[PDB]
Parts: C-alpha cells; sequence; structure tokens
RNA sequence: AAAAGGGAUCAAGACAAGUCAUCAUGGCCUAAAUAUUGUGGGCUAUAGACGUGCCACAUUUUCCUAAACAAAGAGAUGCAAAAAUGUGAAUUUUAGCUAAUCUCAAAAAAUAGGAUAAAAAUAUACAAGGAUUGUAGUCUGAAAUUCGACUGCAUGAAUAAG
C-alpha cells in the first residue's frame, strides 16, 4: 500500500498541478462568507447546515444610523468584540436552500435597516449576550531600556546612601539585638 | 450599607431605603449639599470591605468623580441595561471629592517597621533589603497585609 | 399482537421480547407524526376546552404499542434488557467479550 | 513530654494478662503524645467566648498553665511515668527470655 | 395529569345517566387512574384492584381523587393469627 | 410577659414568641413584627405593654392554635371516612407517601394516627 | 433603565424578521411539541432487518 | 358547554378484549 | 521587586501569605527581592499549587540571568519538581486506595 | 497541497477524545471485580489558507478517492460571494447544465417513474435509510 | 417488639448576658511586655497636619484615646494590644485630609469627601487621625462607628407622623 | 527534574465455588400449553431481626456578606445561551454549536470580615436537628391511585458522639 500511494505521489500527483488555479483575494462587493460542511463520502444530518457572517460596515449602502440598526436586529448574531454577524440555517433538507434562505435573509435585514419608520435610536444597543474578555500584557514601563537602566542605578545608589547614614548614625534598628540587650540588662524583672 | 435598600420593613411589609432613616437621612444631606453646617467642618465617609454589599451608583460615583478630577472627557456612565442602581445614590455622590488609599511608600514601610522592631515585636534587621521585601509580599504596601506578614505570623 | 409481522424481518438474535420489542418501534414510527398532534392539542391553552378533551381522549385509547415509552433497548447477541449499552446495543458481558478479541473497533483495554 | 512509652507483651503475665514493659521514645515522639494530651484537655473545657479567637486563646492558656506548673497534663505525665518505675524490671523477665526455649 | 394548566385525566367510560327511577348495574372499570370528576357524583362503581372488583359509591367529597384510591391491591399485612 | 395567656421569658425574641404557635411561621411572624414596627432581633423584655397588647388583638383573628389543627385533623378524619388508601395508613399507623416498609418505619408508627398531634 | 413597552418594538421586529413566534405574555401555546424532532426513524433501525444467508 | 357526553360518547362497548 | 500574578497583585491575588512567601522563595533565599521584577501569569491548579509551581518559574527565570545560584536555589528547594499527582479512582475502591466496608460474615 | 497551489498548515493534534467504560468481568453476581474499557480518538486537522474555492475542492476529492482506511474526514470549506445569493444561484443554472450533460448518464429510470411517487419525501426518507436513520 | 440494643440515656456556670460579645469586641491598647520605643514623640496638636512628619510614627495623647474608645474609634481587627503606647504612622494621605480639614473649619467651609481602597489599607484608619486632628483642635466629633448597625434591622425603629422618615431611638441614645 | 508513583497484568491446581435466567450445549420433560397477546395488579407488602449507605446530635460546627483558584467529562435518541415571567421548581422564546470554536457551566472548601449564647439540664430562657404529616403547585409521560423526581407554606420526631 506503501508503494501504490508512492506511485500516486510520483506519477498522479504532478498532473494535478496543470489544473490548479491561483487564488484571488474577495474584491469589495464580496461582503458575505459562507460556510459549508463535507463528510467525503459520509451522510452526516449537520452536512445540511450553511453558516454566513458579514460585517455591518462592508454594506456601504447603509449610513450610521442605518448600521446600528442592523445590530440591534441581528440580536445575538452580533459579535460587539469583532464586530460580525454570524448566523447559520439548518432549517431544509438540502444545502442549497439553506443558502438560499440566508441570501434572502440578509436581503431583508438590509431592507428593514433601511426602513425610515422606526430607526431604534433610543434603544442603546444590547451586548449582554456576548462575554468579553479582557487580556492582559506585560507593562510596558518593566522593559529594560537603555533609559531605564538609568533609573535603577539611581533607585539602588539612594538606597544605599540611606542605610548608611542610618548606620554612621547608629541608628539601624535590629529587633534581634533589640531583644537581647534588653533581656540581658534586668530591665524585664 | 446606607447606599442601598435597608433591610427593615414597613407596616406594608415593603423595604425601606437607607436614606429614609432620620439618622441616615442627616449624614446623607450634609454628604451631598443640602444641609450646609453654618460654621463649617467636613463629613468624611469611609467605605469597608469587610462585610460589605455591592452598590453599583455608589462604584460608578466613586469613578466618576475621579475621572472628571483626573481631567478625562470619557467620565464612565451608566449600564443602560442594568436594574442595579439607585437614583437617589447618584445625587449624593454628585459633587464629593475622594480618596483612593493605596499601599504606603517604600520610606513609610521603613519607619512602621522600625517601630514594630524597636517593640520586640520583629526580630529582623530593617534594611533596605528587608524593607522591600516586606513591601512586595503586601501588595506593593498595603499596611494591612504589611502587618499578617510581619506581626501575626508563625515565625517569631 | 396485530403488530407482529407474519414474516419474521428480524436478522439478529431473535427472542419473544426482542421481537415484541421490535414491533413497538415500527408501531411508534407510524404513529408519532399522530401522536405528537394530539399532544400539541393537550398542551395549547389556546385551544377551547372541548379540543383539548377530545384529543386528551383519543391519546388513551392509542394501542400501547404506540406508546414510545414502552421502547426499551435490547441485547443483539444476546436479547437481554438489563445492562445494555447504547454505543455497542449489547450487554455490558457480550461488550467486554467482543472488545478483548477485536471484534468491536477502537476499544481497548484502560490503564492509566 | 513523657521520655517513655508502655508496650505490652499480648499473654506473657500469666493468666491471660500482658506483660507492660517501658520503652524510650524518641523527640518527635514525645512532642506529639505531649501536644495531644494539651488538645485532649482542651475539647473538654467549657466554651468563654465568641470570635476566631475561641480555640486559640483556649489553647493557649493551657500552654500557660503548663509552665506554672498547675495544669492536668503534668498528672498524665507522672501518671504514665510510674508504670516505668512499677515495671522497670520487666525488662529481664523470665517469660519474654523463654518463648520457645522449654520445647 | 398532576399539572392543573392541563385538566384532569379522563377515560373513556360508559357513564350513561339513569333514566329516572330505572335499575343501573355498577360501571365496571379496571382504569384506576381516572379522576373522580363531579359529573357521575352518585353513580356507583366498581372499580378493579387486580383481582375482584371492589363497588364504590361517589360522593362530594371524593371528587378530584383516582378511582384506584378506593380499591385496595395487596391485603393487611398480620403477624401470627 | 404574656401573649395570648402564653408567658414568655424576657430573654426571649419576639420572632421566637409568636413562631411558637402551631400556625405560625417565619413568613406570618415577620409580618406581624413589621405592623408593629418590631425589629427581628427584639427580645421580650423590650416591648411596650401597649405594643405586647396590640400583638394579642391580632394574633386572636388569625387562624393559629386550635384552628389550625381542626383544619389538619378534619382532611386526615375524611380520608378516613371515605375509605382511602392514605386513611387506611393513617389508621393502621405506617407510612402514608409510598415508602419502603421492610425497615425504618419508626416516625409512621410513632405519629401516624387518625388524631394527629398537631 | 430602557420601557419594556419601547424594547418589545424591537423584539417585535426580529420576530417580523426571522420567522418567529412573538409571545410577549408567554402564554403556554404547546410549541415545544412542535420544536421536537422527531425521533421515530432513529429508534426503527436498531434492530438488523433479516439479510443474506 | 358541558364536555360529559365526550366521555360516554367514546366509550365504545367492549373496549377491553372480554370483561 | 514588583511582583504581578495574572496582572494582580501578589496580596490580591494570593490571600494566604504563606502562598505569597512561597511563590517568590526563590528571590527570598538569595536576597534579590529588591532587584527583580516578575510577571507571571498561571493556569489551573489550586491556590498552593499555583504557589508552588511559581516558585519553581522563578528559579529557572532566576538561574538565567545568574547562573551561579543554583547551589543556593538547590538547598532552598526551588529547582526540584515536586511529581506527587493526585492518584486515580479504582473500580472496587471507594478512593484511589480507600475501600468499602469489608463483611466477614 | 503542494503540488495544487494551497499552502496548508500542519498537522495539528487536536485533543485526542477518550471514552470510557467500566463493565464487570462477569455475566452474573461477581461485581467486587470490574475493568475499565476506552476508545481513544486521535484526530488532526490540517487547515488550508489562501485557497481557491475550486482548487480546494479538487484536493478534497483527490483525498476520498485515495482514501486510507480506517480513516475519517470531516472538510469545512469557506467561500466569498456578493449580495443577491438567489439570483446568483439561477443564472448559474445554464453553466451547470452544461457541464451534467455527460453526467446524466449515471441515472437511468422508466418513463413517469412511479417507485418514487412524490420526489422530495423520497430524497428526505431514504437518506435517513441510507444514513442508518439519522 | 423491638428488642435492638439502644443506648442508655445519661458542669460551671454559665457566663452572663452580653459577656460573650463583649470577649470578640474589647479592645486592647497596651502590651506590658512590649518594650517602650525610645525616641518616640507625642503628637501635637498640628502635628497631622506637617508635610515633614510623613514617614513617622508619633504617639496618641492619653486624653485623646479615651475619647477615641468613647466613640469605638478602634476595631478588633486592628492590632493595638501588640505594643504598649497606641501610635500611629503618617503617612501622606494623612496630610492631605488634615491640611483639607484645618482650612476648611478656619474659612467656615465644609468639606464633603469619601475614602475608598482595598481591603485593608487603612480607610478606617484614616478616620481616626482625622478624629484624633479634631479633638485636639477644639471640635466636635460626631463619628457613626459601623454603618451596619443602622440597616441591618439590629435596632429599635419607629416612624415619624406625617413623614416618610423613620427613627432610631436607641441607637440615638446611645 | 529524578531515592519517584500508579494502572493493567498475575500461573497450574483446588473449592463437583457461581452461572443450563446472557450465550451455547448432552440427556430428560411441556406441545390447546410448562407456548403466544392485551387490561389491571404485583416485584414497592411488614411483627421481630441482620447487612451495607446518607445525615444529624452548635463552640475548629452551622448562618450572613464579598470584586479568588480546578480538572475531567457530556450534546444527531440534543446540549441550550441571552432576554422576559414566577418567592420557587419552572415557564415563554430560540441565538449558536453537532463542537480545543457554541452550550451545559456555576467550582466548593478556602481567604477576609460580620451576626447570634445562661446557644438543651432551675418549665416565664425547650439548643441544633429536618424525620413524619397536611396543603397548594411544577416537570416527564396515554397514565404519577397503589407507585415517580423536584418547589412553596405549615407541621417539627428521635438524636447529649454511641
Ligand atoms: N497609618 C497607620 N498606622 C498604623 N497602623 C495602620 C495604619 N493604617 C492602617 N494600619 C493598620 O492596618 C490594619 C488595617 O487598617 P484599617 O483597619 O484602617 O483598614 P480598612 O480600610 O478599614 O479595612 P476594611 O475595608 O476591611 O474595613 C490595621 O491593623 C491598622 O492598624
Ligand atoms: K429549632
Ligand atoms: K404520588
Ligand atoms: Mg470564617
Ligand atoms: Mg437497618
Ligand atoms: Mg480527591
Ligand atoms: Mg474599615
Ligand atoms: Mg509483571
Ligand atoms: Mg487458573
Ligand atoms: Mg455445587
Ligand atoms: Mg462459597
Ligand atoms: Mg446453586
Ligand atoms: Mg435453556
Ligand atoms: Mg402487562
Ligand atoms: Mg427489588
Ligand atoms: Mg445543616
Ligand atoms: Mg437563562
Ligand atoms: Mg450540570
Ligand atoms: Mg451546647
Ligand atoms: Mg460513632
Amino acid at each position: 500500500e506503501f508503494r501504490e500511494y508512492a506511485r500516486i505521489a510520483v506519477w498522479e500527483m504532478p498532473l494535478l498541478s496543470k489544473y490548479a488555479k491561483p487564488f484571488v483575494p474577495p474584491t469589495s462587493e464580496e461582503v458575505l462568507r459562507f460556510r459549508y460542511t463535507t463528510y467525503m463520502g459520509e451522510f452526516h444530518p449537520a452536512d445540511r447546515k450553511v453558516v454566513v457572517e458579514f460585517c455591518p460596515k462592508d454594506l456601504r449602502d447603509l449610513s450610521e444610523v442605518q448600521q446600528r440598526k442592523l445590530m440591534k436586529l441581528a440580536g445575538p448574531r452580533y459579535n460587539p468584540e469583532k464586530d460580525i454577524i454570524k448566523m447559520s440555517c439548518e432549517k431544509f433538507e438540502h444545502q442549497a436552500q439553506n443558502k438560499r434562505y440566508l441570501g434572502d435573509l440578509i436581503e431583508k435585514m438590509i431592507a428593514a435597516a433601511k426602513d425610515p419608520k422606526d430607526t431604534f435610536e433610543d434603544i442603546p444597543l444590547d451586548t449582554r449576550h456576548h462575554t468579553f474578555t479582557k487580556k492582559i500584557s506585560f507593562p510596558k514601563e518593566w522593559l529594560l531600556t537603555e533609559e531605564r537602566k538609568k533609573e535603577l542605578e539611581a533607585a539602588r545608589q539612594q538606597a544605599l546612601l540611606k542605610d548608611a547614614e542610618k548606620v554612621v548614625q547608629g541608628a539601624l534598628v535590629d529587633g534581634a539585638d533589640v531583644v537581647k540587650q534588653y533581656l540581658e540588662s534586668g530591665a524585664a524583672e | 450599607h446606607i447606599m442601598k435598600v435597608s433591610d427593615y420593613r414597613n407596616p406594608a411589609f415593603e423595604l425601606i431605603h437607607s436614606h429614609d432613616l432620620a439618622l441616615v437621612k442627616l449624614f446623607t444631606d450634609c454628604l451631598s449639599g443640602a444641609t450646609v453646617m453654618p460654621n463649617g467642618g467636613a463629613v468624611l465617609g469611609a467605605t469597608t470591605r469587610g462585610n460589605s454589599p455591592r452598590s453599583a451608583s455608589m462604584e460608578l460615583a466613586i469613578a466618576q468623580r475621579e475621572a472628571e478630577k483626573a481631567g478625562e472627557k470619557e467620565v464612565p456612565q451608566r449600564d443602560p441595561y442594568s436594574k442595579k442602581y439607585d437614583d437617589r445614590v447618584e445625587a449624593v455622590m454628585k459633587s464629593v471629592e475622594i480618596l483612593r488609599l493605596k499601599g504606603v511608600s517604600k520610606t513609610e514601610a521603613r519607619g512602621l517597621l522600625e517601630y514594630w522592631a524597636a517593640s520586640g515585636m520583629l526580630k529582623k534587621r530593617v534594611d533596605e533589603s528587608m524593607v522591600s521585601e516586606k513591601w512586595t509580599l503586601s501588595g506593593n504596601g498595603v499596611v494591612g497585609e504589611m502587618e499578617r506578614a510581619s506581626l501575626l505570623t508563625m515565625k517569631a | 399482537s396485530m403488530f407482529r409481522a407474519k414474516k419474521l424481518d428480524l436478522g439478529c438474535f431473535t427472542n419473544v421480547r426482542v421481537l415484541r420489542d421490535h414491533s413497538k418501534r415500527k408501531a411508534f414510527l407510524e404513529a408519532e407524526p399522530e401522536r405528537q398532534a394530539l399532544r400539541y392539542v393537550i398542551r395549547n391553552t389556546t385551544l377551547p376546552a372541548r379540543t383539548r378533551a377530545v384529543a386528551q381522549l383519543q391519546l388513551t385509547q392509542m394501542h400501547a404499542y404506540t406508546r414510545p415509552t414502552q421502547i426499551r433497548n435490547r441485547c443483539i447477541l444476546g436479547g437481554k434488557s438489563r445492562g445494555i449499552l447504547r454505543d455497542f446495543k449489547m450487554t455490558r458481558y457480550n461488550f467486554r467479550m467482543n472488545a478483548l478479541m477485536g471484534n468491536i473497533p477502537g476499544v481497548k483495554k484502560a490503564s492509566w | 513530654a513523657p521520655l517513655i512509652k508502655m508496650r505490652g507483651y499480648k499473654g506473657l503475665a500469666g493468666g491471660g494478662r500482658s506483660l507492660e514493659v517501658p520503652q524510650p521514645i524518641p523527640a518527635r515522639q514525645r512532642r506529639s503524645t505531649a501536644f495531644k494530651w494539651i488538645l485532649d484537655v482542651v475539647n473538654k473545657k467549657p466554651s468563654k467566648g465568641s470570635g476566631r479567637t475561641m480555640f486559640a486563646h483556649r489553647v493557649a492558656e493551657e500552654i500557660v498553665a503548663v509552665v506554672e506548673g498547675r495544669s492536668s497534663v503534668w498528672d498524665k505525665r507522672m501518671l504514665i511515668h510510674k508504670l516505668g518505675t512499677a515495671n522497670r524490671a520487666n525488662l529481664n523477665s523470665p517469660a519474654l527470655q523463654l518463648k520457645g526455649k522449654r520445647f | 395529569k398532576r399539572s392543573v394548566w392541563k385538566g384532569p385525566h379522563i377515560v373513556p367510560l360508559p357513564i350513561q345517566r339513569p333514566e329516572p327511577g330505572k335499575k343501573i348495574a355498577p360501571i365496571r372499570t379496571q382504569a384506576r387512574s381516572a379522576t373522580i370528576l363531579p359529573n357521575f357524583v352518585g353513580l356507583k362503581f366498581q372499580v378493579h384492584n387486580g383481582k375482584d372488583y371492589i363497588d364504590l359509591t361517589v360522593t362530594e367529597e371524593m371528587v378530584g381523587h383516582k378511582l384506584g384510591e378506593f380499591s385496595a391491591t395487596r391485603k393487611p399485612f398480620i403477624w401470627g393469627k | 410577659v404574656f401573649i395570648l395567656g402564653v408567658n414568655f421569658n424576657e430573654h426571649k425574641l419576639v420572632q421566637k414568641a409568636l413562631e411558637s404557635f402551631y400556625g405560625l411561621g417565619q413568613q406570618a411572624s415577620a409580618r406581624i413584627l413589621a405592623k408593629y414596627s418590631i425589629h427581628p432581633r427584639a427580645k421580650m423584655g423590650t416591648l411596650p405593654p401597649k405594643i405586647v397588647t396590640a400583638l394579642t388583638a391580632e394574633l386572636s383573628t388569625m387562624t393559629i392554635e386550635n384552628d389550625a389543627r381542626r383544619l389538619v385533623l378534619d382532611n386526615i378524619k375524611r380520608l378516613r371516612d371515605m375509605g382511602t388508601y392514605r386513611g387506611r395508613r393513617h389508621a393502621m399507623g405506617l407510612p402514608v407517601r409510598g415508602q419502603q416498609t421492610r425497615n425504618q418505619i419508626a416516625n409512621a408508627r410513632k405519629l401516624n394516627k387518625i388524631e394527629r398531634h398537631g | 433603565s430602557v420601557p419594556r413597552a419601547r424594547l418589545l418594538q424591537l423584539v417585535k421586529a426580529r420576530c417580523e424578521l426571522f420567522s418567529t413566534t412573538f409571545n410577549p405574555e408567554g402564554i403556554r401555546t404547546g410549541n415545544k411539541i412542535l420544536r421536537q424532532r422527531l425521533k421515530g426513524p432513529a429508534l426503527a433501525t436498531y434492530y438488523p432487518r433479516k439479510n443474506v444467508g | 358547554d358541558s364536555l360529559t357526553d365526550l366521555i360516554s360518547g367514546y366509550a365504545t362497548e367492549n373496549m377491553n378484549p372480554g370483561l | 521587586g514588583e511582583v504581578l500574578v495574572n496582572g494582580k497583585t501578589l496580596a490580591e491575588y494570593f490571600g494566604r501569605v504563606h502562598d505569597r512567601e512561597s511563590a517568590v522563595w526563590a528571590l527570598r533565599a538569595t536576597n534579590r527581592i529588591d532587584k527583580y521584577n516578575v510577571w507571571v501569569k498561571v493556569e489551573g491548579g489550586g491556590t498552593t499549587g499555583q504557589a508552588e509551581a511559581i516558585t519553581l518559574a522563578i528559579a529557572k527565570a532566576l538561574l538565567a540571568h545568574e547562573p551561579a545560584l543554583k547551589p543556593a536555589l538547590r538547598r532552598a528547594g526551588c529547582v526540584t519538581r515536586d511529581p506527587r499527582k493526585v492518584e486515580r479512582k479504582k473500580h472496587g475502591h471507594v478512593k484511589a486506595r480507600k475501600m468499602p466496608t469489608w463483611v466477614k460474615r | 497541497a503542494y503540488y495544487l497551489g494551497l499552502p496548508a498548515f500542519g498537522p495539528v493534534p487536536l485533543p485526542r477524545m477518550i471514552e470510557r467504560w467500566t463493565v464487570p468481568k462477569s455475566h452474573f453476581i461477581f461485581k467486587k471485580s470490574q475493568e475499565n474499557f476506552e476508545r481513544v480518538t486521535l484526530r488532526r486537522l490540517i487547515q488550508i489558507k489562501d485557497g481557491h474555492p475550486e482548487t480546494v475542492q479538487l484536493w478534497l476529492a483527490f483525498l476520498q478517492k485515495h482514501a486510507y482506511y480506517g480513516i475519517g474526514m470531516k472538510a469545512n470549506v469557506w467561500e466569498f460571494s456578493k449580495l443577491g445569493v438567489s439570483k446568483a444561484m439561477d443564472e448559474s443554472k445554464s453553466e451547470v447544465e452544461k457541464l451534467l450533460e455527460t453526467r446524466w448518464e449515471h441515472l437511468s429510470h422508466v418513463s413517469d417513474m412511479k417507485g418514487v411517487g412524490n420526489f422530495e419525501d423520497f430524497l428526505a426518507k431514504e437518506r435517513l435509510r441510507i444514513s442508518g436513520g439519522r | 417488639q423491638k428488642l435492638r440494643f439502644k443506648k442508655t440515656k445519661k458542669s460551671g456556670k454559665p457566663p452572663l448576658p452580653g459577656e460573650r460579645k463583649a470577649y470578640r469586641k474589647k479592645i486592647v491598647l497596651s502590651n506590658n511586655n512590649a518594650l517602650p520605643v525610645p525616641g518616640l514623640e507625642t503628637l501635637r496638636p498640628n502635628d497631622l497636619a506637617k508635610q515633614d512628619n510623613v514617614g513617622s510614627v508619633k504617639a496618641l495623647p492619653e486624653d485623646v484615646v479615651d475619647a477615641l474608645r468613647a466613640m469605638e474609634a478602634f476595631k478588633p481587627t486592628q492590632c493595638w494590644g501588640i505594643f504598649r503606647q497606641p501610635s500611629v504612622l503618617i503617612r501622606q494621605e494623612t496630610v492631605d485630609l488634615t491640611k483639607k480639614m484645618k482650612a476648611a473649619g478656619a474659612d467656615g467651609k465644609t468639606i464633603r469627601m469619601v475614602i475608598e481602597g482595598n481591603r485593608v489599607t487603612g480607610k478606617s484608619l484614616l478616620l481616626l487621625q482625622a478624629m484624633t486632628h479634631a479633638f485636639m483642635n477644639d471640635w466636635v466629633v460626631l463619628h457613626i462607628p459601623e454603618a451596619q448597625e443602622l440597616t441591618t434591622a439590629v435596632t429599635e425603629y419607629a416612624p415619624i407622623e406625617n413623614s416618610p422618615l423613620w427613627t432610631q431611638p436607641t441607637y440615638t441614645l446611645k
């Protein structure tokens, strides 16, 4: 079997390069990003779902208020962190039908955001459905820069002076000896 | 405690507000400026982190006065969909100053560590290397945490 | 009785109760949409009190084979109903022997 | 802390009774037996106050009643020391040296 | 049906009101889970206890209970004799 | 003090005194105190005499003590007369709520009667 | 701090747009039985059918 | 207005085979 | 000497002074608390489990700066990786080792 | 993937899935002695970035035709498309019909196939039988 | 009849009322064993308002300890009974707060501020170092030791006629 | 890093050890019944007594408040967010995910404060405890009576560490 695959990788694989096509970036008009599932010869109930995700700011036909109304109608389908409206559909028997419904539904979401009847501006955008994550970062003040090295030398030298002047003046407290001397002087009765 | 609904029940079995209490209504008026002390003085309120509830209004007002004092036009605001706020607490803490306490400086930590050693309660050599050890174990000089590691320890 | 097929269509270990439980799965597959409608009219408090009482009386006349609670997995190799695993359709013991000999794919003795 | 420990040989004192014999114990065994006597007297005292210092201040008082020689653990120490003194001869007892030497 | 919002458990019973003064034989039933509705307060039932049919005369105090609550299935346990 | 003919010591919570009457619990007791502005931690020796008089008047109106045991004893007696399963269990002093009778039926035998303690 | 009567106007638009049941009163409409997917065909194919011998 | 007739209406004799 | 664990101060993360000292024991034994700033990030485990893990982390990081401190950290116990691990539960046993009541009769 | 110009990233070792069962060694009373069994599922992930939609489909076709025994595969495909999805699907019809001209030979049936009956209800229930029941 | 085995059925004077509560609330301010710190100076009426005193521990006057003890300024959570003479540190915030209190009462003004911080940052002791400056400068100190005694429903309360307010007679008396 | 640990495995033989109620099988028996099907009942009975478990008998416990730290496992026979309603069980309605992605999901003890004491034995101070029972509900399901699991209110047994 290894020889059967070594025969495919040496004689049949190179022919794949004759039918390949280069990748082209998506233009400004391609604003949707669909997802289709495959099980490679298997029949699974989950291979009928089609997910679609777009960005409200990709639709340049919608103004500010019209874009914010689209985030409200989206409901829990909106990700405030990433600013992407993700929505799926597995209502029908065929993937084609699940994609056509999402294609029409997005045309209604845009038609409802353009409706001047109610702009829902009074309603503040609710983000209770999303759990925001807080990321901690290394403090930039701790970076040992050539400038910070000078700041450390001053902090280490100013500490030796404080201890030095206290020792010269006989003031460096040593609780280990304060108790010893007191106990060894008949002061505790 | 006085910045929330109290635990008292009125004849209709309804919770009374902490500000409806005569005594609490006095300190609140003076703290907000309603009751003006003619001869002057000071109205200082101190929060507590031992057996204390969480009042979003007090914490919000605290954060709003610190932002204004720090010269920041992006002062925090209410959560438009939260129902844990109290309009009465917002008015009281509207024009009050704030004193944020934190760990004591390194110089202050020494003066306090030297007092514990001179009393025989800290049998250690109080030097810079030792003052910075307690200043680190106590969360950058938190006085209370500096005592748990120096006086209430099981090493001496 | 009337649900038992006149020609045996079972290819596994046949048994008095295995043949009985197979007839309840076929009877329920045909009457599940009908039984789901009766349970929807009973729980719909917007319908008249009479419509709910009619559906409540007809759901009682359904044959016991039509109830889904009568279905209980059985061992396709031994025909037992006590100690069955959904992942293999066999008893805990028949699963052990077949797993040791290698007749159950992927399963091995666990040690850690 | 006691300096000895009593260990008996089952059925070597005649009539089914055991032959008790003293033995010395290391420091860790001495301190454990000591502080376990204190906690036994503490748990039997009646409660006095409230707060978190209830148990701590109860043990500390027994530590002060020990240094003052007016604690009940001293009688528990002198009691196990009497056993050793009363059995200081069993170390060379005839029964021990004759387990199976009289076939 | 425990939950009140979906009515009581009703079963097809031949609960035909008697003609004035006519003699009606008691209703023999094995449906021990049939709630005692008010519509047959006064009729004579014969509930099945597994082996025998124990007669029952519904009253206004039995409304809400089940028919099986009045027919003992087991016999009292008595030690000795 | 005296509330409804029952004597209570000074060192006794009013919350616990009212809660000692058959039929009164943490719910009804909390509402009686709130009606007369009595903090839950109020002890017996602290109540003014007028307030004590009020409490007795309120308690008398309520369905408590003997009145509450009538409703409970009448329900058990009704189950016995009708001939229900539960009625037989109460009369014979056996578990009434579908419990295994092979062992551990002590509390049932001791308390289950047609005329309960309360 | 948003009026409940005003929030429903948005909750109502979503149902119309997404074709969902608008039940602001929480009435028992028995819709939980309609959302339940049938498990009949899954249970029927439990015992393998008689095959070639 | 009455639902009593439903019980007797659906009461088919010989419902339980035998008795 | 500023130590931050998960963006929080040593006293704000470890409420037990015993765990704070164990976390920075490597710097304490060598007398270098006031010469290094530690920014730690831990995951999994309990309070003490995380504290002991931070001890070995700072030690290894500290040896990158001053490799000559390994003999001292050796005697301080900040170089050894404690391999003790929670034992698994075993069939026929209530716990890893504990067994059910054995009835003779 | 290299010959097709697809930059592949991996194989990424995903967490192995472990199922566990503890069964008695005997078919009867002897329960004090049991033993553990498991079925560990080992999995990898090969993610392809910046890949042409059609080219990525030839890759998966080549892998299915030359699939190695004992391995199951699941591929999620992403693609960018413009608005007006419905209109595009209708226009493509004639493009797909021309490609199926020579592929219609695979399926052959009698005139007015009656065994099928309702077309959609057939596919719905035939897929259930093929897929084991779900 | 039941014939199983059943176990057979078979001290000092108790404390007085309020004794236990007063045990976990007593404040010990001196320790005879602790040594007297040499050079420990006392607080002058204006010591808490000098920037130079920052970082120095000064002793509280004996007469001020009785006043602070009268209004429950100290707390059992604080560690006062470990030393001989109650002395408090003078931190940077003590001067800021005191310097504002010195100018407020001087010009008939009123300062209203809140003290916030972490768990044991010293907020409660900062209040003590305001009351200390108040007693020494002839002020009227009206301190509410614990604000939870007014909210947790542990004291008597009665209403005021024709008003929504409520009084607390037992607390106002104390 | 290291003086590591655990799991599986553990023979022949004996105990005529267990299983003819998984399966399989020799002999002997039933074959209008010792076979097959449904409704209801029973396997859930209770004098005495024996086994394992849970929980409690307050002072290192329990109760109240607060802005900490896990692992593993489950969801195509389905895990269910957010929101709204209800004191509560739960309901209304479905976003997402068939999964290192989405959901179950929240760790608890702890740490730190706070409250309660003649905290049961002197009847005007009956502690802690949550069994038993009444009643009103909720969920699953034709169906909850014999005979289910949870929730509210009320009732408040023994129990002094054996
Ligand atoms: N300036 C100080 N001088 C001396 N000791 C101090 C000083 N500040 C705080 N302490 C001590 O620190 C510990 C905690 O101080 P404090 O009680 O004032 O904190 P807190 O903010 O009130 O805490 P909490 O929020 O829990 O009420 C006490 O032991 C206190 O004596
Ligand atoms: K009690
Ligand atoms: K029941
Ligand atoms: Mg505690
Ligand atoms: Mg028993
Ligand atoms: Mg464990
Ligand atoms: Mg405080
Ligand atoms: Mg070996
Ligand atoms: Mg063998
Ligand atoms: Mg035998
Ligand atoms: Mg045997
Ligand atoms: Mg046998
Ligand atoms: Mg056989
Ligand atoms: Mg049957
Ligand atoms: Mg059984
Ligand atoms: Mg409890
Ligand atoms: Mg929710
Ligand atoms: Mg769970
Ligand atoms: Mg006691
Ligand atoms: Mg015991």
